[PDB]
C-alpha cells in the first residue's frame, strides 16, 4: 500500500513538469533548494514536511533613480571567497 | 549565442523493445548500457540548466526602473520591458521569439528549469541594473547615478573626455535612437541573423528524426516489426533474428547519445563564453579590443532569446 | 592600515571555518573523482555480462567446449567486452576534453589573477579583485580571491559641471557631489570631499551647452597666497 498511500489523498499537485504527489505546494517563495522543473522547487520545512513552491528569484529591490542623485560608499569591507 | 538544448531524455527499454517481454529479456545479458546510457543523459540535462544558471543567475537582486524614464534624452523603450503585453518580454525579445521557428518511442523533452518568464526577468533586472547604477551593482551594492554622467565618465575607458559627451549629448542621444531603430528593423526584416539558433534547433530535431527513422531498418533482419518476427518465428530462430535488431538498435543510440555529448560539450563551451561575455560587457567595460562588438566598446544590453542570449553592443 | 588587516585576517578565519564545517563545497573535485570511480566500476561490472554466451568466465567455455564453437561463444564475448572498451574510451576522451578546457581556464586565473591584477570584472571573484593566493588540493587548485567590496552608501546630490565664471568646470578624476548646502569633488570609490580647485578639475567651453550644470564658486589657490 505504500505506492498506493503516495498516489491517492490531498497531497496531489499537477504542474507542468509533472504530476507531484506527496508534497504539499505552499504560496511563500524562496529559494531553490532542489529543482523540480518550470520553476517549481521543494524543500523540507516546518511539524516537518516537504513543501513545493514557485522559486523566489531573489528580493526585489526598486532603485531610487534620478536624473541628480548619486549613491558614493562612505566604507568598504575586504572579503575573500574560495574557488575551485 | 547559443546557450542551451532541449533536455532530452530517452527510456532505454521501452525505445529498443517497446514492451516485448522477450526483448526485455535478452536485453538483461548486455548489462548496464542501459543505465549507463542514460545516467550520460541526465548529467547533460542537468548541464543545460548549470549553463543557464551560469549565464543568467550572476544578479543576486531583481532590480526594477522607476516609471520616470528620464535617461537623459536616450529612448530605451525598445529594450524595457512591456507592462501592457501578457508576458513581461520586451519590444525586441518579441520580435527575438516570433522569429525563431516524438514521445511514442520512449523520447521525452524535459521542460528546462527556469521558464522564459523569469529569465525575462533576469534580463530586465540586468538592463535596469546597469541604467541606473552602472557596473556599481555587479562588484557589490547598487548604487544609484545618471545615466548620462555614467556614460559622460564611461568615456574615460576609451580615452576620450567627459567634456565631448556634454559638449554633444543630444546628438549622441540621437545617434543612439537611430541605432536601435535601426537594430528594430534589422530583426524585423528578413535577415538571418538568428541563424546560429536555428542551427542549434534543427540540428537538435533532425537528430531525433534520425534515432526514429533508424528503428525501420532491419540491420540484416527479416523486418522491422518486431511482433512480426516473434509471430512468424518461433522462439529458436527468434533468438538470433531480435539479438540483431537488438545490436542495430543499441548502435543507433550510442551513436545518438556520443553525438549529443560533443554537441553539449560544444554549446557548454559557447555558455561559459557566453557567461564571461556578459559579466564583461554589461556589467563593466572591457579594454579587450574587438571583444565586446567591434570598436571601441562603451556598455551593452542582454536580451533574452529562445535557447540563447542575443548582446546588443 | 589596521582595520585593514584586521578585516584580511577575519576573513582568512572564516575561511577557515567555512572549510572545516561539516558542508563542502569542494563537491566538484569529488564529481570528478566520483565519475573516474563510477566509469571503472561500470568497466569492471561488465565483464560478468555474458552477451548471449552461456557463460561470463572464459575459462569455463574453453573447458566446456572444444574449440569448433568456442571460438563462436569467444567471439560474441569478444564484440561484448570490444563493445564496452570503446564507449568507455570514448567517454574518457570527452571527460578529458572538459577537464582540459577546466585546466586552461584555471591557468589564465592563475596568471591573471595571482600574478597580476586583473580588470575583468567578476572574473577574478567577485567584486573589485585585488589578488589571489593558490592552494593545491587532490586532483585540482583552489583560489583564494581577495576582493574590495564598497559598503555604508549615502544619498548624495550632484551636477555634471559647476559653472564659476561663464567657463564650465569638470571634475578631473572625481565627480561633484554636495551635502545638501556646499559642493565638492570627491573620489569616486570612497567618499572623501575636496574644496573644488583649479588643480582637480579643466575647463572645457561654455556653460550654455551643458545640461544640468549648477552654478557654483571654484577656489583658486594662487590668489589667496599673493600678498604681493
Ligand atoms: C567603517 O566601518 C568600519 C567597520 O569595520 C570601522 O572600523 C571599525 O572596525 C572594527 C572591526 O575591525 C569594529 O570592531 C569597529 O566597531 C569599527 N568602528 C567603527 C567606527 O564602526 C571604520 O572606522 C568605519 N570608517 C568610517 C566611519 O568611515
Ligand atoms: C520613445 O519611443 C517610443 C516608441 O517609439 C515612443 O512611443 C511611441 O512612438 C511612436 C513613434 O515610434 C509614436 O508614433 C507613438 O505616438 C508613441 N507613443 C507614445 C507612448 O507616446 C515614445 O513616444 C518615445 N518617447 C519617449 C521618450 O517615451
Ligand atoms: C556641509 O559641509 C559644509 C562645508 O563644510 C558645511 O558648512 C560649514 O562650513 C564650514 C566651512 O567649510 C565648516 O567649518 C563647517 O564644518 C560646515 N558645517 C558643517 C555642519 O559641516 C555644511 O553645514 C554641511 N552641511 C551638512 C549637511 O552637514
Ligand atoms: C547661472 O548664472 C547665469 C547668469 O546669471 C544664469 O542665467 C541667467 O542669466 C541672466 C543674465 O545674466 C540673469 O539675469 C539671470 O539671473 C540668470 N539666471 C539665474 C538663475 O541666475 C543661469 O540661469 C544660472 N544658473 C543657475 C543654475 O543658477
Ligand atoms: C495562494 O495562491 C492561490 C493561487 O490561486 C490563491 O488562490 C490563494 O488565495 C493564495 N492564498 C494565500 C493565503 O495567499
Ligand atoms: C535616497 O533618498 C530616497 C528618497 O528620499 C530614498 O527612497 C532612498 O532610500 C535613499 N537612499 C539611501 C541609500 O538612503
Ligand atoms: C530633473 O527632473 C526634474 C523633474 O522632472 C526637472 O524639474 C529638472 O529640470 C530635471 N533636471 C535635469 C538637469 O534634467
Amino acid at each position: 500500500p505504500t505506492w498506493r498511500v503516495y498516489s491517492t489523498g490531498s497531497n496531489v499537485f499537477q504542474t507542468r513538469a509533472g504530476c507531484l504527489i506527496g508534497a504539499e505546494y505552499v504560496n511563500n517563495s524562496y529559494e531553490c533548494d532542489i529543482p523540480i522543473g518550470a520553476g517549481i522547487c521543494a524543500s523540507y520545512q516546518t511539524s516537518q514536511s516537504i513543501i513545493a513552491y514557485t522559486m523566489s528569484l531573489g528580493a526585489e529591490n526598486s532603485v531610487a533613480y534620478s536624473n541628480n542623485s548619486i549613491a558614493i560608499p562612505t566604507n568598504f569591507t575586504i572579503s575573500v571567497t574560495t574557488e575551485i | 549565442l547559443p546557450v542551451s538544448m532541449t533536455k532530452t531524455s530517452v527510456d532505454c527499454t521501452m525505445y529498443i523493445c517497446g514492451d516485448s517481454t522477450e526483448c526485455s529479456n535478452l536485453l538483461l545479458q548486455y548489462g548496464s548500457f542501459c543505465t549507463q546510457l542514460n545516467r550520460a543523459l541526465t548529467g547533460i540535462a542537468v548541464e543545460q540548466d548549470k549553463n543557464t544558471q551560469e549565464v543568467f543567475a550572476q544578479v543576486k537582486q531583481i532590480y526594477k526602473t522607476p516609471p520616470i524614464k528620464d535617461f537623459g534624452g536616450f529612448n530605451f523603450s525598445q529594450i524595457l520591458p512591456d507592462p501592457s503585453k501578457p508576458s513581461k518580454r520586451s519590444f525586441i525579445e518579441d520580435l527575438l521569439f516570433n522569429k525563431v521557428t516524438q514521445k511514442f518511442n520512449g523520447l521525452t523533452v524535459l521542460p528546462p528549469l527556469l521558464t522564459d518568464e523569469m529569465i525575462a526577468q533576469y534580463t530586465s533586472a540586468l538592463l535596469a541594473g546597469t541604467i541606473t547604477s552602472g557596473w556599481t551593482f555587479g562588484a557589490g551594492a547598487a548604487l544609484q547615478i545618471p545615466f548620462a554622467m555614467q556614460m559622460a565618465y564611461r568615456f574615460n575607458g576609451i580615452g576620450v573626455t567627459q567634456n565631448v559627451l556634454y559638449e554633444n549629448q543630444k546628438l549622441i542621444a540621437n545617434q543612439f535612437n537611430s541605432a536601435i531603430g535601426k537594430i528594430q528593423d534589422s530583426l524585423s526584416s528578413t535577415a538571418s541573423a538568428l541563424g546560429k539558433l536555428q542551427d542549434v534547433v534543427n540540428q537538435n530535431a533532425q537528430a531525433l528524426n534520425t534515432l526514429v527513422k533508424q528503428l525501420s531498418s532491419n540491420f540484416g533482419a527479416i523486418s522491422s516489426v518486431l511482433n512480426d518476427i516473434l509471430s512468424r518465428l518461433d522462439p529458436p530462430e527468434a533468438e538470433v533474428q531480435i539479438d540483431r535488431l537488438i545490436t542495430g538498435r543499441l548502435q543507433s543510440l550510442q551513436t545518438y547519445v556520443t553525438q549529443q555529448l560533443i554537441r553539449a560539450a560544444e554549446i557548454r563551451a559557447s555558455a561559459n563564453l557566453a557567461a564571461i561575455k556578459m559579466s564583461e560587457c554589461v556589467l563593466g567595460q572591457s579594454k579587450r579590443v574587438d571583444f565586446c562588438g567591434k570598436g571601441y566598446h562603451l556598455m551593452s544590453f542582454p536580451q533574452s532569446a529562445p535557447h540563447g542570449v542575443v548582446f546588443l553592443h | 592600515q589596521k582595520l585593514i588587516a584586521n578585516q584580511f585576517n577575519s576573513a582568512i578565519g572564516k575561511i577557515q571555518d567555512s572549510l572545516s564545517s561539516t558542508a563542502s563545497a569542494l563537491g566538484k573535485l569529488q564529481d570528478v573523482v566520483n565519475q573516474n570511480a563510477q566509469a571503472l566500476n561500470t568497466l569492471v561490472k561488465q565483464l560478468s555480462s555474458n552477451f548471449g554466451a552461456i557463460s561470463s568466465v572464459l575459462n569455463d567455455i574453453l573447458s566446456r567446449l572444444d574449440p569448433p564453437e568456442a571460438e563462436v561463444q569467444i567471439d560474441r564475448l569478444i564484440t561484448g567486452r570490444l563493445q564496452s572498451l570503446q564507449t568507455y574510451v570514448t567517454q574518457q576522451l570527452i571527460r578529458a576534453a572538459e577537464i582540459r578546457a577546466s585546466a586552461n581556464l584555471a591557468a589564465i586565473k592563475m596568471s591573471e589573477c595571482v600574478l597580476g591584477q586583473s580588470k575583468r570584472v567578476d572574473f577574478c571573484g567577485k567584486g573589485y579583485h585585488l589578488m589571489s593566493f593558490p592552494q593545491s588540493a587532490p586532483h585540482g587548485v583552489v583560489f583564494l580571491h581577495v576582493t574590495y567590496v564598497p559598503a555604508q552608501e549615502k544619498n548624495f546630490t550632484t551636477a555634471p559641471a559647476i559653472c564659476h565664471d561663464g567657463k564650465a568646470h569638470f571634475p578631473r578624476e572625481g565627480v561633484f557631489v554636495s551635502n545638501g548646502t556646499h559642493w565638492f569633488v570627491t573620489q569616486r570609490n570612497f567618499y572623501e570631499p575636496q574644496i573644488i580647485t583649479t588643480d582637480n578639475t579643466f575647463v572645457s567651453g561654455n556653460c550654455d551647452v551643458v545640461i544640468g550644470i549648477v552654478n557654483n564658486t571654484v577656489y583658486d589657490p594662487l590668489q589667496p597666497e599673493l600678498d604681493s
